[PDB]
């Protein structure tokens, strides 16, 4: 499954959790937080998953590094062995 | 911060069940449950990596995990049900 997020275009936490649940398919029910994105990459998405997050340095500007938060739950996700290959450009 | 204390027959009967389980250690129905869990959105007070883990409600019927769960502290009865996939939790009160 391939997910693609134009970083330069989300500028609040909530558009990027919006697209997210759109990118990665998560049920409707999604509770737009980290606790929630930890529970659906341990429990729901389609793996193998590929993570294309163009222009992740602007995104990190606009969102205070809520932009970092968010790549840390994949990273912990990849780290615990989910098949998640992260590409930042 | 947490909304509120609700007691534990307001809740789904599904919380009693799930608190039971966690006094016996299982056995659960899902392999998240007894994980730690991080309180990445700081929503629960703040405490070291291993004071809170977490388990699920079952929702009757939806065949998937769904949105209910019980986060356990270490504090005596220390107890937090959310019913929609962790954006709020109340502290439960089991003696009503």
């Amino acid at each position: 499954k391939k997910a693609v997020i134009n970083g330069e275009q989300i500028r609040s936490i909530s558009d990027l959790h919006q697209t997210l649940k759109k990118e990665l398919a998560l049920p409707e029910y999604y509770g737009e937080n980290l606790d929630a994105l930890w529970d659906c990459l341990t429990g729901w998405v389609e793996y193998p998953l590929v993570l294309e997050w163009r222009q992740f340095e602007q995104s990190k500007q606009l969102t205070e590094n809520g932009a970092e938060s968010v790549l840390q739950v994949f990273r912990e996700a990849k780290a615990e062995g989910c098949d998640i290959t992260i590409i930042l450009s | 911060d947490v909304s509120g204390t609700v007691c534990l027959s307001a809740l789904p009967p599904e919380a009693t069940d799930t608190l039971n389980l966690i006094a016996s250690d299982g056995p659960f129905p899902y392999s998240q449950d007894g994980v730690v869990f991080q309180n990445r959105e700081s929503v629960l007070p703040t405490q070291s990596y291993g004071y809170y883990h977490e388990y699920t409600v079952i929702t009757p019927g939806a065949r998937t995990r769904g949105t209910r769960r019980i986060i356990t502290g270490e504090a005596t009865q220390e107890d937090y049900y959310t019913g929609d996939h962790y954006a709020t939790f109340s502290l439960i009160d089991q003696t009503c």
